[PDB]
Formats: C-alpha cells, structure tokens, sequence
C-alpha cells in the first residue's frame, strides 16, 4: 500500500507517531492493549490537532481580556516584498 | 452386556461434547499477526514512503 507515503514520496506528517503506535502494537497481544492507549492518542491528535486547538483557545480567551495585551519579545509580520529588507 | 454398550455410547457422546466445547474455545482465542495476516512480512511496522525521507522520522 500507500500507508505512509507523502506527496513527495517521503514519509507523511504523522508517520513517526504511527510507527511508534505500530511498535506498540507489534509487541503486545490483546488483553494487554490498554497500555498503548497513549501512543494512539499521540497519533490521533497528530492528525487532527484537537488538544492544541483546545489549548490555544484557552490561551486566546485570556489574552482577549487584557488591557496590557503583550509584554514580550513580539512577532513581526512582513510583506512578501520585504523578507530580507534591512 | 447392555450396560457396557450404553456406557460406550455415553463415552462417545461425552467425547463429542468435549470436542465441541473445545472447538468453540479455539475460535474465540486470539491469534498471531503471522497467522491472521500474511506469514511472510510478520512485522506490522510500516517503514513506508522511502524516497524523500527525513532522518528522525522513525520512532
């Protein structure tokens, strides 16, 4: 098959989490599968980014209510005309 | 002469009952990847997509 083949013919974005889950599932028989629950979780949110979307909503809920906003090393946005300007 | 010939038939039927309970046990038993899937290539590890591959991609 095309199990882990990416668009360039390499390995896809979640190949390594999947191969860790299959390394799990190779050395285990059933009745003993409840221990490779974390690897599968690591695979699934590799796919869909559910917990990162939850975490970033939790942090954006807090930065919306600050009058201060950001006291940090900030991030700049450039036009595509000006990647290496100065 | 007839009690022994009935005990023979009862033994032959209890043998079939033991065989049936056994062959029911045998199907619900879990089975190897080399027996359930193809025998050659017995590991489930994919290692797939081998042209533009990154080192560090394995786990």
């Amino acid at each position: 098959t095309a199990a882990g083949i990416s668009l360039t013919g390499g390995r896809n974005r979640c190949f390594s989490e999947w191969q860790s889950f299959m390394h799990c599932t190779a050395k285990t028989d059933a009745k003993s599968r409840a221990q490779c629950l974390p690897n599968f979780e690591d695979y699934m949110e590799c796919l869909h980014h559910t917990k990162e979307k939850a975490r970033l909503r939790e942090i954006e809920s807090v930065l919306k209510q600050k009058k201060e906003g950001l006291e940090a090393p900030p991030v700049k946005v450039i036009p595509v005309k000006a990647i290496g300007l100065v | 002469d007839i009690l022994n010939e009935e005990a023979k038939i009862v033994q032959a039927l209890n043998n079939q009952r033991e065989l049936t309970i056994k062959m029911h046990e045998l199907k619900r038993e879990e089975k190897d990847y080399a027996h359930s899937y193809s025998p050659l290539f017995s590991d489930p590890v994919p290692q797939g997509g081998s042209i533009g591959k990154a080192p560090g991609s394995s786990r």
